[PDB]
């Protein structure tokens, strides 16, 4: 079939791509060079830094969310199992680290057909590690959209209209904002994200940060993980 | 993952411009610092510049500002530019990688990069104002070809055909001020050479 | 721009041995210091950076020590995975700056070149005149080749190859370059060497 080296053929991916609107995101999928950056510009600035936002104060308490998740601060929908009849390609899943969830039956099988099959899934139920599976979830419509789910992410208090939902860690908002709490995918701060291959594809707009080593900590054990911040 | 894919060049003549690629397999270019880096030979290393992740240029002053590094995202290439070339400029090219700088995920800060971690197996340009020309072959106790005045440098002696088999000892070329090399290969007959591109043997 | 030095410029070592190379900069550098191994026709290799961190894959033979003006390269066991040329880089300031390298070679006893010579061809000086002067299986690369038609300069070049791995040896060429020729009819070539305690002169006459 048609072979590019890897990262996204597999017979557990789900290929269920409509570019109809010839929108190019296929040559994405195909090779990860390739990304969409136009719009950046207007998007990014409705993303506002941490300081801008009110500061927190008193518990956490979790919350449930929107359309588009290229902010550090989108409140991700909490992961459940969505039909691969929805997926386009991989689908990343952050320990904190980049993993990749494949097609499955209803019943955690797995399944080797492209997401043809009805029954094909991505179960993506998540719990918050180290007792748990993954922070959340990102992946592709099968328009070409990029999808995230995650969480539950954080409350950390506050008033005004300023008030601040953390995705991330942002310890600076509140003491007890940290990544192992409150965080609900690929954002590790409000400033980095974790780099995967088709990261250029699905958050188009990080395509010139600069990649670092990064180090954290969940629940008291070291990652050591490559993540781009700018 | 990362790799890097250099390709090669062609005969150069002073004052010509000089463009080489290289091919990032295994990953994107994003985010990265790339660089270039040459070898004289037989001498060593020197560091032509950089690019940044957002395609800010440094250049080294060596270069008199006739050098030109960019990075072609659409193909995933970088690539090197270098007019008014002079037989000097006679070098391997090698394209590097930044080691990716360690990121303090609380201060927000790093040590700006400048170790090369990933490097592409480099690329002979010679450079030389003469035109291709061919091997000139010439020939107690208990011999050798001294072939000379070649244009190109990829050249091969083998003595009696493949009954060189051991304890024989092969010399690196030489130029001359005729700007045409020349090399010598000794014998512990008659030998055949391989100058491929003379088609000259 | 920052001068990066380096000492010795080759080193002649043996498996087992801890062999510590320093590298020396014009202005202080800080830590910004990074080691590489270059193997012949190969890439540079990445082994320290920040003058102690050693980057992956690398072996612990390799240690990095030093600041400011000074700073130095360990292997605390050689092995035959360890012979190459060895690189200083600073990253304090641009234009990024290397160290001329440092040769690490194989150790043998002291051996003595098998010289020979060997004279033009007459279809040369027919077509210049070209003298040729041979060094074979000579052990260590440190020898001196001098021409002399009864002293010559601005008409030799000369090669070497790489150390032979089945004799850790090294071999050299010589080459001298009609009417100059035929002015002075006896030619010599004379070879200085550690293993010669005799130095030796190799003639001819047309
Ligand atoms: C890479 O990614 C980019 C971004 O994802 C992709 O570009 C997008 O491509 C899609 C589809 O291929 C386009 O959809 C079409 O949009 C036009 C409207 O375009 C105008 O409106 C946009 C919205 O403007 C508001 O919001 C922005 C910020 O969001 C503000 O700045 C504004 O002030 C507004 O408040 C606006 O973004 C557009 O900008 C355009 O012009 C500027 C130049 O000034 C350029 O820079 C931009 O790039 C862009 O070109 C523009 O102002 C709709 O009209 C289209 O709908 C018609 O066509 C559909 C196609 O099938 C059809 O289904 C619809 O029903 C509809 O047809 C009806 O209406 C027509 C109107 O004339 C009638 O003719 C017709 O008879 C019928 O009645 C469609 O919705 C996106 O605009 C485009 N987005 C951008 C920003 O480019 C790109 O495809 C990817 N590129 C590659 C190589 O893959
Ligand atoms: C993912 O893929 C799926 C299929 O694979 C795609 O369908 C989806 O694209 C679609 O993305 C759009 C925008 O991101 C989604 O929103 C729709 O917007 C339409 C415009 O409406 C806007 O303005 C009107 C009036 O000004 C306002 O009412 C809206 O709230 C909005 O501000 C809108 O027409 C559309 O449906 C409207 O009409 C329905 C009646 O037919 C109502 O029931 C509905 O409540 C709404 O008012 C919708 O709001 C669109 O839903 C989405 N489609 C789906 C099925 O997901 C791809 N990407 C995304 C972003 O998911
Ligand atoms: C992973 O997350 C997903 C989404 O959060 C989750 O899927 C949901 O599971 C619930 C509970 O099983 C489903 O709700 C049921 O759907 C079936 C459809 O046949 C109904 O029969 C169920 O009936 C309820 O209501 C009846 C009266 O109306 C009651 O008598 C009965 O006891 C039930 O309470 C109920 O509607 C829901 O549809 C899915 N939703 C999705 C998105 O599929 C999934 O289970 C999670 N997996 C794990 C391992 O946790
Ligand atoms: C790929 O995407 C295109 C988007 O244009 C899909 O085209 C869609 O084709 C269907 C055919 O069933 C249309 O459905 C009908 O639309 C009318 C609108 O009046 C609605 O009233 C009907 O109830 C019915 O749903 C659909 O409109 C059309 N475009 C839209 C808006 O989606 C195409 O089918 C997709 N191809 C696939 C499945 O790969
Ligand atoms: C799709 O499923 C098939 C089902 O068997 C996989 O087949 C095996 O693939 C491995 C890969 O190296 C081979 O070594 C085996 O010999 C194959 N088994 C046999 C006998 O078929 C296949 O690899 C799957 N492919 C992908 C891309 O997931
Ligand atoms: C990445 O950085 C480059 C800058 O080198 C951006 O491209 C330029 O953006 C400026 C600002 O409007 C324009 O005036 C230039 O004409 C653009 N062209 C180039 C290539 O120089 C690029 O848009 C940035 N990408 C993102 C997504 O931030
Ligand atoms: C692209 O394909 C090539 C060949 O199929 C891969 O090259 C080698 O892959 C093996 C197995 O992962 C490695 O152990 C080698 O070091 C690779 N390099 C060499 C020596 O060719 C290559 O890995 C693939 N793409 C990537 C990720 O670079
Ligand atoms: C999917 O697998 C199930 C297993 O029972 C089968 O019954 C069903 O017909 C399959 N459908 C397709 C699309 O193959
Ligand atoms: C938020 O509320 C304040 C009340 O003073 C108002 O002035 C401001 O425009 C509102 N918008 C912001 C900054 O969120």
């Amino acid at each position: 079939l048609i072979n590019t080296n890897g990262s996204w053929h597999i017979n557990r991916t789900a290929l269920n791509c409509n570019d109809s609107l010839h929108t190019g995101f296929l040559a994405a999928l195909f090779y990860t060079h390739k990304f969409n950056a136009s719009g950046c510009p207007e998007r990014m600035a409705h993303c506002r830094p941490i300081d801008e936002f009110a500061q927190g104060w008193g518990p956490i308490t979790y919350a449930e969310g929107d359309q588009r998740p290229y902010c550090w601060h989108y409140a991700p929908r909490q992961c459940g199992t969505i039909p691969a009849s929805q997926v386009c390609g991989p689908v990343y899943c952050f320990t904190p680290s980049p993993v990749v969830v494949g097609t499955t039956d209803r019943f955690g099988a797995p399944t080797y057909t492209w997401g043809e099959n009805e029954t094909d899934v991505l179960i993506l139920n998540n719990t918050r590690p180290p007792q748990g599976n993954w922070f959340g979830c990102t992946w592709m419509n099968s328009t070409g959209f990029t999808k995230t789910c995650g969480g539950p992410p954080c409350n950390i208090g506050g008033v005004g209209n300023n008030t601040l939902t953390c995705p991330t860690d942002c310890f600076r908002k509140h003491p007890e904002a940290t990544y192992t709490k409150c965080g609900s995918g690929p954002w590790l701060t409000p400033r980095c994200l974790v780099d995967y291959p088709y990261r250029l594809w699905h958050y188009p707009c990080t395509v010139n940060f600069t990649i670092f080593k990064v180090r954290m900590y969940v629940g008291g054990v070291e990652h050591r993980l490559n993540a781009a911040c700018n | 993952q990362v790799q890097l894919q250099q390709w090669g060049a062609g005969l150069l003549k002073p004052s010509e411009s000089l463009s080489l690629t290289c091919v990032v397999y295994g990953g994107s270019f994003s985010g990265y610092y790339w660089s270039w880096i040459r070898q004289p030979p037989g001498k060593g290393l020197e560091w032509i510049g950089e690019i940044n992740p957002t395609g800010s240029t440094n250049y080294n002053p060596s270069l008199n500002s006739r050098v030109t590094i960019s990075v072609d995202r659409s193909k995933n290439h970088l690539s090197l530019k270098l007019s008014s070339v002079t037989a000097a400029d006679t070098a391997v090219y090698f394209c590097a990688r930044f080691l990716p700088p360690d990121y303090d995920l609380l201060t927000d800060y790093f040590d700006p990069p400048g170790a090369f971690d990933i490097w592409g197996q480099g690329t002979m340009v010679t450079v030389s104002s003469a035109s291709t020309k061919g091997p000139s072959v010439f020939p107690s106790g208990g011999l050798g070809c001294l072939v000379k005045d070649y244009f190109p440098e990829p050249v091969t002696v083998s003595w009696n055909s493949g009954a060189l088999t051991s304890g024989v000892h092969t010399f690196p070329a030489v130029l001359q001020s005729s700007g045409l090399y020349s090399l010598s290969s000794v014998v512990t007959y008659i030998c055949n050479v391989n100058h491929k591109p003379s088609n000259t043997k | 721009d920052i001068h990066m030095t380096q000492s010795p410029f080759s080193l002649s070592a043996s498996v087992g041995d801890r062999v510590t190379i320093t590298c020396r900069a014009s202005q202080s550098i800080s830590g910004w210091l990074a080691w590489y191994q270059q193997k012949v026709g190969n890439a540079p290799k990445l082994l320290i950076y920040k003058a102690s961190s050693l980057e992956s894959g690398v072996p612990s033979r390799f240690s990095g020590s030093g600041s400011g003006t000074e700073f130095t390269l360990s292997i605390s066991s050689l092995q035959p995975d360890d012979f190459a040329t060895y690189y200083c880089q600073q990253y304090n300031s641009y234009p990024f700056t290397f160290g001329p390298g440092t040769k690490v070679d194989m150790k043998r006893t002291v051996a003595a070149p098998s010289v020979f010579i060997f004279p033009p061809s007459d279809e040369q000086l027919k077509s210049t005149a070209s003298v040729v002067c041979l060094l074979n299986n000579f052990y260590p690369r440190e020898a001196k080749v001098q021409w002399k038609v009864d002293l010559q300069s601005g008409n030799s070049q000369e090669s070497v190859t790489e150390q032979d791995s089945k004799d850790s040896t090294y071999s050299l060429s010589s080459t001298l370059t009609k009417a100059d020729y035929e002015k002075h009819k006896v030619y010599a070539c004379e070879v200085t060497h550690q293993g010669l305690s005799s130095p030796v002169t190799k003639s001819f006459n047309r």
